[PDB]
């Protein structure tokens, strides 16, 4: 997602900002179909990257509001808000059609996966 | 039934379809740090990809790697015209894989050049070896093409290859 | 029927066009991409065969700028056919003085 | 200098111990930075020369120089597979009696080669099996193996008891068509070897049948072939880097083929000079001495080629080659004449 | 199908015109191209002393005997190579025919027989 | 102008880990105006470098000097006054990769710029003041003179 | 059964030397050097002269005649 839709001219906000941004966006109607447990590893994951961030932020000066004078160093962890809103998108979407479909004839696939 | 419905196998969900023996010799030699090409030979082994549908696409040389004492290209940027033939094709294939032979340190400087990076369908370090162009495993460029850009888009890279590979290594010896 | 011309889009721009050329082979081919690559104007020239079964070649020339393609090509076949005429007088020449200095 | 390494690049294939570099030809538009690639019709008629090495019958030995490898691969393959002969295309079969099998039979005639000059003939049409006077030749050969009435009695050699136990070219005889019996002087049309062994016979065996003779092309069939072989080679430049002198120079002229090296004893001591360095056969087998790999370089002329043509007899070996040339000229035209038609 | 006399059996995949085939100095091109890759899993070394075997008995005008526990060593075969103008370990420099340029690799060429098979 | 780096380098070590490749050099060098480490991908047949050289290298991200970025396609043919008229070798090449030296705890300035050409890979690591510039996913041109 | 009219690789007309290579070899002359004479200097040639076994002449002792 960061590569595919790399996101210049945008705020590049983040910690604080991006469990926000998530929690927002996981209660928006759609998500309440997924299965809880994979909404909680979203999380966990989305809450590792805002670790990660700030651990970054501290080692090189942490942005006084994302006024810092070498701008590279926003480079370091850059999540954006439309990448964030493209994640999720993705992870639910990767979700839902990995789901078994109804008539997959489980028996029979299972039966020759043992044989091979 | 169709193959391009079933390039994964169900027990495991790794791909089954994809390069073997020469096809995947060729591809490590195209794609090692010693393989420069002129501009004639470059358009050559790019032209045997426009045949059958890739004949209305036209073909974006990509600019070449080395341009001052002499004008050359590399065997990594004639591999990614396989990924995105031409400009007005949407995929922007991205991995980030240890190659089998990886020295265990410097994730992309290794000494070895076996870490895979591809941005934007274009590759950026290594060599494809079995680990990234063949089948059993979910690393491949054939399995990211498949999951994030479709099954069309997968098979067309892997007949692209097909063509590409062969005549390299037929007129490489 | 030998020659059928496909431009790259329904466009049809003129500066990529893909020729097929019919019973032809790499010797045609391989001899023409030198001499059409040795023009300026042509930023990529390729043949590829179809199939080994079928006897024809797709030649396609993409050009730098606003050429129509058939310019270049033309120019290239010309240019074989001149660098023919010229090996043939010089290869009889050749030959006829070697045959004398024998006598 | 680098000016040095890239003059290298682009003008010397230079072989190596594990592999040859410089292999792909580089001369072309904006591939270097200070040299001028542009087709000049004036640069290439100055620099290109065709020197006669050899000719005897059968065989031409001739160099091109100046001329790059796809054009002459063009003359290689023209000559191999599109410059026409006429063969035995089908053989009419009465009274076949022999151990040879008929299909076996027609093979081995349609291999045969015919002195006939093609260029008289026409191209048979597709069908059009009965043939003309201008599209076809006819052989009849008539054998039949009859016991010697006057004979050893031991007669443990098969040629003192029998008479025509062989099938030989010679026996082929000419059926002249029309007025080509005026056109062709006798002995004119003939099979070129005369010796070729087509079967064997024993007495009461017989073998009768009638050769149709057809102008063709290489790449239908390799009965119409030309030539025995075409092939053309790079000339070797093999460059002593640092003075050889001693023993080593005896040894570096046993490393190399026998007349390229000749060791000259300056002032009494064995000094080694290059001679005759066309005749290297590029075994490489200096790599295998470790002191003399260092002080040798293995390397060919890219634009120089030697080009040798052994022909089947069926015509001269120069006529060969410049029917080969006027052949792609015909090619390149034919596409000139489609594109005045589009446009 | 044709088989090799070492136990890798092919069939004919395709059928190429003499001018497409690549071309070595002495203008030999080769009847039959195989593949390297079947070597390396099949372990067949004998296949390949066999080239070499054939390659020095035509032009010496012998027979070699490649007999089981026996048979010509790699090391004599070689040197009667180097009389007759071939490289020892037999590999040549070849030329392509589609390209009409020199392959970057040496290319093993030899007489290996090859029997066809009833099917 | 268009530059977005430039020093004086001295080679420092031509292959650490042995002659992996015939035609590339893995060159480690070290410049003398800052304090920069440069890992360096180069083809030694085409120019050849030595464990003492001394080579000055510029990073441009347009190869006219008058600062316009058109860059549709780059046509080798094409002669008008440029910037690689002044330098011997020219590469060109995306930087693709940006990270933060991982080896203090605490109150760190350098970083590394990683570009590729083609394979032919470039690290290049110093203080963040010097690396300005350098965004991810931009095409730059690598420029390089040997020194007396 | 037969010595081929034409060696199957080069292409090279070899049934004329079949009966000249047989005299060599009934003379002094050894394989090598017999070859050498006919003139079949490349080995694709040399081996159809050294390879051929002559069934021609044990299977027609078994012809009708």
């Amino acid at each position: 997602i960061k590569a595919v839709f790399p996101c210049p001219s945008e705020p590049a906000l983040s910690k604080n900002e991006l469990i926000l941004t998530t929690e927002s966006i996981m209660k928006k109607s759609e998500f309440l179909c997924c299965q809880d447990s994979f909404l909680q590893e979203i999380k966990k994951f989305i809450k590792g990257v805002s670790e990660k961030i700030k651990k970054t932020r501290d080692k090189y000066g942490i942005n006084d509001n994302g006024t810092t004078e070498p701008r590279v160093l926003y480079q370091l962890d850059r999540i954006t808000p439309t990448q964030v809103e493209k994640f999720l998108e993705t992870c639910r979407d990767k979700y839902m059609r990995a789901q078994m479909e109804p008539g997959s004839a489980v028996g029979a696939l299972c039966a020759q996966s043992i044989g091979e | 039934m169709g193959t391009k419905a079933n390039l994964v196998t169900p027990r495991n969900g790794e791909p089954l379809i994809a390069a073997i023996q020469d096809f995947l010799t060729g591809a490590y030699l195209l794609t090692l740090k010693d393989t420069f090409f002129d501009r004639a030979k470059a358009c050559q082994i790019i032209a045997s990809i426009l045949v059958g549908k890739d004949e209305k696409i036209k073909v974006r040389l990509p600019p070449p790697t080395i341009l001052k004492p002499v004008t050359l290209w590399t065997g990594k940027q004639i591999f990614s015209v396989i990924l995105r033939p031409s400009d007005d094709n949407p995929v922007r294939a991205n991995l980030r894989t240890k190659g089998k032979q990886y020295c265990g340190k410097g994730e992309d400087l290794c000494a070895n050049d076996s870490y895979v990076t591809i941005q934007n369908s274009e590759l950026m370090s290594g060599s494809m070896d079995k680990g990234t162009l063949g089948s059993g495993s979910k690393n491949n460029i054939f399995y990211i093409l498949l999951r994030d850009w479709g099954q069309n888009e997968a098979a067309d890279a892997m007949s692209r290859l097909a063509r590409l590979a062969p005549v390299y290594l037929s007129n490489r010896g | 029927k030998t020659a059928l011309e496909m431009v790259q889009a329904a466009g049809t721009d003129r500066h990529c066009v893909t020729f097929v050329l019919h019973e032809e082979d790499h010797t045609l081919g391989n001899s023409l991409r030198y001499m059409i690559m040795k023009n300026p104007e042509v930023e990529f020239c390729g043949y590829t065969t179809t199939h080994p079964s079928e006897s024809k070649i797709n030649l396609r020339i993409q050009t730098r700028g606003t050429l129509p393609a058939v310019e270049p090509f033309q120019r290239g076949l010309n240019e074989l056919m001149n660098v023919c005429q010229h090996v043939l007088d010089k290869f009889e020449a050749s030959i006829k003085d070697y045959k004398d200095q024998k006598a | 200098a680098a000016s040095q390494a890239v003059e290298e690049m682009r003008s010397r294939v230079v072989l190596g111990e594990f592999g040859v570099r410089n292999v792909h030809t580089t001369d072309f538009p904006g591939n270097y930075s200070g040299y001028d690639d542009a087709w000049d019709q004036d640069r290439f008629e100055k620099n290109f020369r065709v020197d006669v090495v050899h000719m005897d019958e059968n065989s031409l030995e001739f160099d091109m120089v100046g001329i790059d490898a796809a054009i002459a691969n063009a003359f290689r393959r023209i000559l191999l597979a599109e410059v026409p002969t006429m063969a035995v295309e089908k053989v009419l079969v009465y009274n076949n009696t022999s151990i040879v099998q008929d299909e076996i039979l027609a093979h081995r005639l349609g291999l045969i080669p015919i002195h006939a000059d093609p260029r008289l003939f026409e191209y048979r049409n597709q069908g059009d099996e009965e043939g003309t006077e201008i599209d076809t030749l006819q052989f009849r050969l008539q054998v039949r193996c009859t016991r010697n009435p006057h004979a050893a009695k031991d007669s443990s050699d098969p040629n003192e008891l029998y008479v025509n136990h062989k099938v030989y070219t010679r026996h082929m005889t000419w059926i002249p068509l029309g007025n080509q019996a005026d056109l062709f002087p006798e002995g004119t049309i003939r099979p070129v070897h005369d010796d070729i062994l087509i079967a064997q016979l024993r007495p009461g065996q017989e073998i009768d049948l009638l050769m149709h003779c057809v102008k063709g092309i290489g790449k239908d069939h390799a009965k119409f072939s030309p030539v025995a072989t075409a092939s053309y080679r790079l000339l070797p430049d093999i460059t002593l880097l640092e003075p050889v002198e001693g023993e080593a120079a005896e040894e570096l002229s046993r490393c190399f083929s026998p007349g390229v090296i000749e060791v000259q004893e300056v002032q009494g001591k064995k000094v080694a000079r290059v001679a005759n360095p066309r005749l290297d056969t590029f075994s490489r087998e200096i790599f295998r001495n470790e002191k003399l790999k260092k002080v040798v370089r293995l390397a060919r002329v890219r634009d120089h080629y030697i080009f040798s043509v052994e022909s089947t007899g069926v015509l001269p070996p120069d006529v060969l080659v410049s029917e080969a040339i006027k052949v792609l000229m015909g090619k390149c035209r034919r596409f000139l004449d489609e594109l005045d038609a589009v446009q | 199908k044709f088989s090799s006399r070492h136990g890798q059996k092919g069939v004919c995949g395709l059928i190429v015109p003499q001018e497409d085939m690549p071309f070595c100095d002495s203008g030999i091109c080769p009847d039959i191209i195989m593949n390297p890759h079947g070597f390396p899993s099949r372990m067949t070394v004998g296949k390949l002393i066999e080239l070499l075997a054939g390659k020095a008995g035509v032009l010496d005008g012998r027979f070699h005997y490649g007999t089981a526990f026996g048979g010509s060593k790699v090391k004599d075969v070689c040197e009667d190579l180097v009389r007759h103008g071939y490289n020892y370990l037999g590999k040549d420099y070849v030329t392509s025919g589609i390209t009409g340029e020199p392959l970057e690799a040496y290319i093993y060429f030899g007489p290996v027989y090859y029997q066809k098979l009833k099917h | 102008a268009g530059i977005l780096f430039e020093d004086i380098f001295d080679v420092k070590d031509i292959d650490p880990e042995g002659k992996k490749f015939d035609r590339v050099s893995r060159l480690h060098c070290e410049s003398e105006s800052f304090k920069m480490d440069l890992i360096l991908d180069v083809n030694i047949q085409i120019y050849p470098v030595d464990l003492g050289d001394k080579f000055r290298l510029v990073i441009a991200s347009t190869l006219y000097e008058d600062g316009t970025l058109d860059d549709g396609e780059y046509n080798p043919t094409d002669d008008r006054p440029s910037r690689a008229d002044q330098f011997e070798y020219v590469m060109y090449g995306k930087v693709y990769r940006i990270e933060g030296d991982e080896t203090s705890t605490e109150a760190a300035t350098r970083l590394s710029a990683y570009v590729s050409y083609g394979g032919l890979l470039m690290r290049l690591q110093g203080d963040a003041n010097n690396l300005h510039g350098f965004e991810v996913d931009s095409r730059v041109y690598l420029l390089m003179k040997k020194l007396a | 059964m037969i010595i081929p009219v034409r060696c199957f690789t080069c292409g090279k007309i070899v049934g004329n030397k079949w009966e000249a290579y047989l005299g060599l070899l009934q003379a002094e002359y050894t394989e090598g050097d017999a070859l050498d004479a006919l003139g079949l200097k490349r080995y694709c040639c040399r081996r159809m002269l050294l390879a051929h076994v002559d069934l021609i002449e044990k299977l027609l002792n078994y012809a009708p005649l």
